[PDB]
C-alpha cells in the first residue's frame, strides 16, 4: 500500500 | 458470485497538511485488494494527519474520484498520484459500506 | 501508528454446505491483506453458500481461529488448509471493526 | 465597520467570473484574498451581490483568512459547482 | 471536463417534456447519485425551447440543491417548480 | 378598512421538508381569525432547528397565501394545516408580509 | 448527563443572532437564552435554548464574568468555533 | 395554532 | 425513470 | 441577557 | 484469495 | 490576480 | 464601479508601409476613450495592420517597442508610433468573449 | 481619433 | 534589495490581566524600527504577564492587527491605542520569520 | 518603545 | 532600460532558493505576464551565488522560454531544469 | 508566488 | 545470443502541446516490443505535435527516465502514466541504435 | 501502441 | 552551394554581439552580412555565428531584400531571445 | 557597419 | 529524491582520496553517463573532510560540467582541478 | 575505475  | 453490500457516499473536502493527506490506500487494477474489485481502498488512517484531524474518513471507505479525477478503475499508480498532484484541497468522493 | 476503530468479537459456526463453507480468505504471514497484518481476512461471502444463509459473516471479518487452529500468525497456505480439514461443523473465532 | 454576506454563485464556463488577489505570500498591504474584478456577463455579475474589493472569508466551508493565494485559488476551483462565498466589505 | 447552462422552461400541458433518472436510491450510473435527463419528448417543453439535451446533469431546479437528493425529491423538485422553471444543468 | 395599514412585501419561499416537518407553526382561517376580520393563515413560530428556520427568510406573521397550487387565502384552519402537511417533498410557499 | 458539540458559526450584520445570560456575576455558566429568527445561529441549525457555552475559538468561557464572555464572542472573529453541551434530551 |  |  |  |  |  | 472583462494579450510586429502602420488610434490621458488606454479605433483598407491581418478594431495597444503608452498623452501616443521606426512592436489587449 |  | 526570510503567521488570543498584555512594541511610520518599514514589532515580553503565560508570542514578531484594527501602517500613538482600547480579550495578527 |  | 544578465544555479536542499510570481495567469503587475523574482532566501543557493536580485525577470530557463507562460509551466521549467540551471534574466535600469 |  | 548496436544517448527537454507530446510508444514489462527487451520505444511521431515541431525525437527512440521517473523497466501502464503525468515540460532521456555500414 |  | 543555419542568440549589454553590412541602399550585392564578432559578446559565446554569414531573416522578418537601417531596427526590435536564419557559402 |  | 551538497577539498600526497566510476564511454550504472564515487579511501584527503559518500555522483568539478563527459575527461577534470577542489555532488535520500 |  502507499501513504498520501 | 458474492453477496455485497449496501453503501452510504459522502463528499469529503480535505485541506492538504505537511504531511500529505495522513492516509494510506490499497488496490487498482493491477492489484485487486478485494477479488476482481479495482476499487481505491482506505487502509489506514495516519494519527496527526488530515484525514485524522478531519474526522470523516475511515479505514475501508472506497475512494471514487478526486477532484475531478476518477479513480474507480485504474492502476495503483494513477490513484496514488493522482492524490498526490490534486493541490491543496483536495474533494475526495467516497464510499463505505452500511451495516447489516 | 495509525488511527484505530473499536472491535466486535464472535464465535460463529458454519454447517459446511456441498460448496464448502462459502466465502474467500486474504491475508497470511506471506501475504499480508494490510499492512504488516498477517491476520486471515474474509473477502468474499458466496451467493447461495453456507456462510450466506448463516447470515452473520461479513466481509472484512478477521478470522482468529478455526476451530483449534489458531490463524492469527500463519501463511495463507496453512489457514487454508485449516479451512478444508476443519470437518463438517466448523467454529470461527472472528472479530470486526465498530 | 465592516459588513457580511453570504453569496451563492452557480459556476459558468467562464468560472466563478471574478478575479482575486492576496494571500499570506502577497496587493492592499496585508494577507486578505479580496475581489479585483468582476467579469461582464459571468455568474458573479448576473447574481449582482459581488463587489470589487470584496473580502472573501470563506469557501464553503474552507477558510481562506490566512492561506497563500494558490491555496485560495484552489480552494475555488475546487469549490463545486454551487459555491457558498461568506464575504466582507468595509461599506 | 464540463460545460454548464442555466435553462429556463415554460411548464407545458405534458409538463416540461423530458424524463430523468437518478438519484441517491436510484443511481443511474455506477456510484453516481445525479439526476440525469435521459429523454426529450418529442414537441415538448424541453424540446421546443431547444437548449436541454440527453444525458444532461440536472444540478439546480429554481434554488433547490438536486446534486444529491432521492429520486422521488428531484422529482418533486421539478413538479412544484411552478410554470417558469430555471435549471442549472452541466454537461460533457 | 377603517383601520390604518402597511406596506407589504411579496415573496416565494420553497422549503425543503425535514425530518421533523416544515419546522413552523400556523394560526388562522375562516373559523378561527387570527386578525379581527383577516381569515389569511399567518405563522406564529419557526421552530428552531427546522428546516423554515434553517433556510431563514421565513417571520412570524408572514401570510401564508398560497401552498404548492392550493390556494389558502380563504380556507379552514384544518385545510390549511392539511395542504402543508400533504403538500410533499418540496413546498413553494407564497407569503406576504409587512415592510 | 449531557450531550456536547462543535458549532461554526459565520458573524452576520447582526452579530451571531443568539443572547447569552449567566456568568460569576449572575448558576455562573453562559447559557443561550434566546435564538433569532433569520440569524447566523438560526441559519445554521445547531445552537439551541439553554445551550451551555464552555469554549469560544481556544477562550475558555466555562467560568467567567458575563462580560468577558461578551468579549469573548465579540472578539471572535468572522468564523466563529463554539464547544457547547446541552442537558442530553 | 398548529405545528407544521 | 420519470416523466416530468 | 445580551445580544451577541 | 481463496475460496473455502 | 487569478481569475477564477 | 463597473464590470470588466478578461483580456487576451498579444504581441505583432508590424512592418511599417509607406502610409504608415494603417491604424486609427484614439485616447490618452488628456482625451479618455474610457481609463486613459489607447485604443485601434480603425483598420485602413491596404495598411500594414489590415495586410498583417492581427490587429483587431478596439484592440488596446500598451507599449510600443520600449515606450510605455498605457497612462499618455494622446499626442504623446501618436509621436511614439510615429517615430517607432519601420519594425514595430506592438504590445496590445483585447476583451476575450464571455 | 488620429491615423497612423 | 535584501534577502529575505519566509515568513510564519499566527493569530494570537490573549486575556489582559491587570498590567496589561505584558509586551513592548516598537514601530510605527513616525519612527521605524527597522529602516523602510513602519511596522508593529514585538521588542520585549514581561515575565509574569499574560503574553508570556500564554507563551506563544516571541520578541520581534510583527504585529499586523489587533481585534479588528488594522496597524500595519499606524503611528506609534495610533497603534499604542489600539492595544490600549481593545477590550479584555485581545485577537493579534502577527507574523515572523520561520 | 512603549510598554502595552 | 534594461540589463541583461545569464546566471547559472546549483541546485541546493531547499531548491533553487527564491520565489517566483506571475505568468499569464496571474500577471504579477498589470498588464505584465513577466515572470519576476519576489524574494532571495538567505542562505539559499541563489543568496549563495550572490548575482539575482529581487524584482529580475526571468526570460529563459535552460532553453525554455518563459516570456509567455501560465505560472505553473514557469515553475515546472525551473522544476525540472536540472541540477545546474541556466537563468537567462533582465532587470531595469 | 512560488518558492523554487 | 543477440547480436546488439552502440547507442547514442540524448536528452531532450519537450514543451506540451495541448494535444500531449506528439508521440506513441510501445513496449513495456507487461508486452515487450523486440524479444523480451522490456524498453519502452517510440513507434510514431505525430506530424504537427511538440515531438516533431522539437525535432529531435525519432522513431525507434527507446526512453529511458521521463523527468524523474525511471522507465527502463517497467509496464506499458507505468510508462503511459508517466509521459502523460509528466507536466508541461518534459525531460526526455533516450538512446538509440548508431548506426554501422 | 499508445499515443501521448 | 549554400549552408543554412537557425541560431537563437540571448540579447546581452553590448547588444547580440556582432557587426552587419549591407542592404539594397549600400553604396558600392544587397545581403545583410556579419563583418564582426565581439569577443564576450552573444552571438561569440554561442559560438555558431561566422563573419560573412549573410542573415536572411530575424524571427519572422524577411531581411533578404531590405534597406540597411530596416535590418539593423529588425533586429534592435526582436526581442530579448532572437532567431536568427542565416546562410554561408558550403 | 553597425554595431547590433 | 536526491540531496546535494557542496564539498571542498585540500588536495593530498595521495591525490583526492576516492575513485569514480563512469563516463559516456565506460557506463558504472547501465544506461547512466554519471560519474560515481565508488571508494573512499582511509587517511586520504576525501576521508578525513568526512563529508563525500560512496555512490555519490558528482555533478560538477569547479566550474566544469562531468554530468556528460567521457570517463578520462571526469579524471582531468579532477586531476586539473588545482590544489582546492569544489565539488558539487548528488545523492540518493 | 580511477584513483583520484
Amino acid at each position: 500500500e502507499t501513504e498520501v | 458470485n458474492g453477496t455485497d453490500a449496501d453503501y452510504e457516499y459522502e463528499e469529503i473536502t480535505l485541506e492538504r497538511g505537511n504531511s500529505g493527506l495522513g492516509f494510506s490506500i490499497a488496490g487498482g487494477t493491477d492489484n485487486p485488494h478485494i477479488g476482481d474489485d479495482s476499487s481505491i481502498f482506505i487502509t489506514k488512517i495516519i494519527t496527526g494527519g488530515a484525514a485524522a484531524q478531519d474526522g470523516r474518513l475511515r479505514v475501508n471507505d472506497c475512494i471514487l474520484r478526486v477532484n475531478e479525477v476518477d479513480v474507480r478503475d485504474v492502476t495503483h499508480s494513477k490513484a496514488v498520484e493522482a492524490l498526490k498532484e490534486a493541490g491543496s484541497i483536495v474533494r475526495l468522493y467516497v464510499k463505505r459500506r452500511k451495516p447489516v
